[PDB]
């Protein structure tokens, strides 16, 4: 309301974002966001994050390759000039470099079974699953994303001078400012939160092994001599929990030395 | 050097160590920048060619420039010998013949010869000619030691005009040419090679505007 | 917040450090750190800043963008040195990562009108020159030269230059383990983005707070002092600021007026 | 052993290191190292806890500091006994190493206004009254090495510096045959990595365990034992009578 | 070591990661990772022992500073008069605090003096007069030092205390690049890793000098001599014909 | 041990004696004699 209406309408004629985004970001009442949306003539599954779906479509006489994340709905679309397995391999290695994907869902197209695709998936260690996907929910998400991207591309084609620019603007508005129907958050935020909350077991196990690799020298309350190389479990501000021949001991920080004997 | 005497006869004066120390420190300190051209002429006023050679040999390092100036001295001494007619006839006591190409450089001529030439009436401006020869040599050395041209200077979109004009004039002084060409370039390249906003401001100001007006208008 | 405000004030009076350093060291919201910094008479966002560099390899130009807080790498070879391709890469990285400020160096292609229009459309402030961070200047060039070292090593096992470059940057991003921490660049950048999301949640929680003029009483004195600006309320106490002094008072010794 | 005897002799005539030092550095058997040592006519808690003291040697006052946990040594001869130079040495050692607590006596120099101001500015805790046996053993060892190298000592300061250098680097210590520098490096690195990993957890792992009382937080489960912390107290219980949620 | 050597070999022919990563991700001993790296044709640092010394002038007084080539750690001091004795004192102090093997510096008068030459010859220090890209790092560190000493001069009474406080704050509470840590953590990590690598390589040097001969399930005749790599859990891991194998100790002999 | 290695190797380069002879004659530990013998290319 502190001149937020003008900036909101500017970013809506430039972006055409959802009204929840206008309400949350610019701190304006929902009525203003709804009327801004109305004023625009162009507007009216929890699983493993390693699952992605890749598809190709023919729009405006050009071939578009779209990769979608199953767990969050994040999308990445590119315009491929000449349909060749080399460009499909390029897109696959790009998405592998930018994301730790582990499983890709594709149909039985000629370019999907190319030798370059097989080499890339074998080198990157990515599981390949051809054929119809087993989850109708993923297909429904694919259809919804396809229709939404078609609509936004039709809306934004007037601003851009090339199809690639329009596709990139569409993916930018979808990923960052657009808010999904569940929770009302951006797709990029959802996918980044899922990735952040996904890498927990590997780091937990590696930290456990590393903390067990440590060596501790401790003394008792009335014992002036130091003990042997007790394995380390947990370190605290003033107490340390260690193992010494299948015995759990809590030692004050004053009488404990922590070392990694390199030799 | 050659110092005039108070209503008397001029006599040779010893070279103060201060001048030598200052010359060597300023030469070794910053660079072979154009600002050393006036400084040198301030430290060698009315000095004999022997004094000039002694000052020249005091420098340490950068012997390539020394070779450049020695070669130029040799060639211009040859030019002076070929243009000036060779003196003929007996030399009367109290007078000396015209200094040779080696004598003006001071490599072979002794201080007594320089004193005799100075006391000769009319005085021979051998020292002045050698000094201007050294000035030309230093000018060409500075020309070589400029790692930039005048036409390659660019101003950044957010770069202030202050340091742009500063470097423009630094390169203008580093470049040696006729005065008319310098005026033409400082009148054209200044407006022609600026940011679009100040470029249109200068175009509105019109041609022939003093640089104070353009520097006050380009502010912001 | 367990008497950390006084410690932060003492540390800023003895050192005058960055506000984020005090916020991270003493587990404090950035607002109190910013106000403590502003309280200093001689004093007045690392994520979202990227640096772009250009290199020549096999007679072709390659542009590489690298983050500053995490060092995530993206690279691509461009067939011809034009501003349109750099603008395309900038808008693609804007549509793939949250970018707030694009920092570069001096360059003819960086000052093109196309890239200016592209960055103006995205609302990203662009600039070139000295790096914003006073440190970590050498990180960009060290990472670039590591990439240059690995691309030549992995070139013999690839059939095309672009594929080899992308595989090398993928190895550098994911299959190259660092020192402290010892994990992938993707993990550190996703952690940074997650902490940014959490700090933005804290910012909106602070936005929930407003003027809410509050009067305070200290040491059970018969007098009531104020008004004082409300900063935070919680754990049975309220932390406020007034006259460049920040203090925490129990709720029983304060009143809140709408 | 590859021409190592000659370099061992050339370094023993230089620093006169202990037998284990050149035995481990140059990869020689201990017997030949002991023989080399004998052949010489001149030879036969917490990371933040540091102890500083004053000693007198030939009309010279020397302020000597020692890390209690690793045995690292520093020293500096103060010309005129005053608290200002003690504060200077304290701030220099703070700038060179992180110190959180210093153990000194009730001496005027240690309690001087400058020293107190510097230690309060640096946020270093003070403890008066003092462990001492190790400090005295290190002091007499450094006196021995000072006497060893005094033959080549042109001045007192250079001799003290060379003695510190040979003690901290040119001599292997006790457990593991590690010098004081190696020990302090190891303890600092271990502390840093342990605190980093400790800050890594409690951001991901957050479980509530009920035993026998209250909603304690899980700390370590395994080997038929549950160690937990609650109300700033650590309790270890068997796997039975403990439910993890 | 549970057939992870073949997997490490394959993933090293694929990714060509560092030997530390190969050891960590499959619990392999450093010898196996080192020999895998060596066997790779594609694959082929003394960083803490390199320092740079620089002198500057402030308030008419000389200030010397030594900076590590990596991690940007610094150590500065003020000097009353510029002669060989103070430079020798500073060099001896820095040698007594840190292990240094070589030093790079300019061609100053105090650097060419006989005193510093004798001091560095005593400690076996290589003195080089004259550096690929460290100039920018060292000059940026110097400028940061200048700005912090300018800012901290208000509350200081002597320049030495101000310089000490500035180097303390810079080296302890000025977080820099990746990780948000200071120079102390970086230097300690670097030196700790260097010590670990040197002790591991010395252990390998003192271990590999023994030959082995093993009996397999299909031939009672002992075969070899293979190169010794690791021993433990009643077995020995060795390499023959550039192939790594494991043999029980009861079916093996060491010479 | 007092310069015994040099004389031992210089006589081994001419006679190539057994390690026991070097140990007894020059008063060296057996390991030194064994490694001196190993250093000889002609002997094993
Ligand atoms: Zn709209
Ligand atoms: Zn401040
Ligand atoms: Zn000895
Ligand atoms: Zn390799
Ligand atoms: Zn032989």
């Amino acid at each position: 309301f502190l001149d937020g209406i003008d900036k909101a309408q500017e970013e809506h004629e430039k972006y055409h974002s959802n009204w929840r985004a206008m309400a949350s970001d610019f701190n304006l009442p929902p009525v203003v966001a709804k009327e801004i949306v109305a004023s625009c003539d162009k507007c009216q599954v929890d699983c493993s994050p390693g699952i992605w779906q890749l598809n190709c479509t023919h729009l405006e006489g050009k071939v578009i390759l779209v990769a979608v994340h199953v767990a969050s709905g994040y999308i990445e679309a590119e315009v491929i000039p000449a349909e060749t397995g080399q460009e499909t391999a390029y897109f696959l290695l790009k998405l592998a470099g930018r994301w730790p994907v582990k499983t890709v869902h594709t149909n039985n197209g000629s370019n999907f079974t190319s030798t370059t695709v097989k080499a890339a998936c074998w080198w990157a260690g990515i599981k390949q699953e051809f054929g119809i996907p087993y989850n109708p929910q993923s297909q429904g998400v694919i259809e919804s994303m396809n229709k939404e991207l078609k609509k936004i591309i039709g809306q934004v084609r007037d601003q851009a001078e090339h199809l690639k620019t329009a596709v990139q603007m569409a993916v930018f508005i979808h990923n960052f400012k657009r808010k999904g129907g569940i929770g009302g958050y951006s797709a990029g935020e959802r996918i980044v939160d899922i990735i952040a909350t996904d890498i927990q077991t590997k780091e937990l196990q590696k930290q456990i092994t590393k903390i067990q690799n440590f060596r501790v020298y401790y003394r008792d309350s009335r014992d002036p001599v130091w003990k042997g190389p007790a394995k380390l479990l947990w370190k605290g501000e003033g107490a340390v929990v260690i193992q010494d021949n299948s015995d759990i001991k809590v030692v004050p920080r004053r009488k404990a030395k922590i070392i990694r004997d390199y030799g | 050097p050659i110092v005039q005497n108070l209503q008397g006869q001029m006599v040779h004066q010893a070279i103060s160590p201060r001048t030598l120390n200052a010359w060597v420190k300023v030469v070794e300190e910053k660079a072979f920048s154009p600002e050393v051209i006036p400084m040198f002429s301030a430290l060698s006023e009315g000095a004999t060619p022997q004094d000039l050679n002694t000052m020249l040999n005091t420098v340490g390092g950068h012997q390539a420039a020394m070779q450049m100036l020695k070669e130029t001295i040799n060639e211009e001494a040859a030019e002076w010998d070929r243009l000036h007619p060779v003196h003929a006839g007996p030399i009367a006591p109290g007078q000396m013949r015209e200094p040779r190409g080696s004598d003006i450089a001071g490599t072979t001529s002794t201080l007594q010869e320089q004193i005799g030439w100075m006391t000769h009436n009319p005085p021979i401006p051998v020292g002045e000619i050698y000094k201007r020869w050294i000035i030309l040599g230093l000018n060409k050395i500075v020309r070589m030691y400029s790692p930039t041209s005048i036409l390659d200077i660019r101003q950044g979109p957010k770069e202030p005009f202050r340091d742009y004009v500063d470097r423009f004039y630094k390169t203008l002084r580093a470049e040696q040419a006729s005065q008319e060409v310098k005026n033409w370039m400082t009148e054209t390249l200044l407006v022609q090679n600026a940011n679009p906003d100040c470029k249109t401001i200068l175009k509105a100001l019109g041609p022939g505007a003093t640089l104070e007006e353009m520097m006050t208008a380009c502010q912001g």
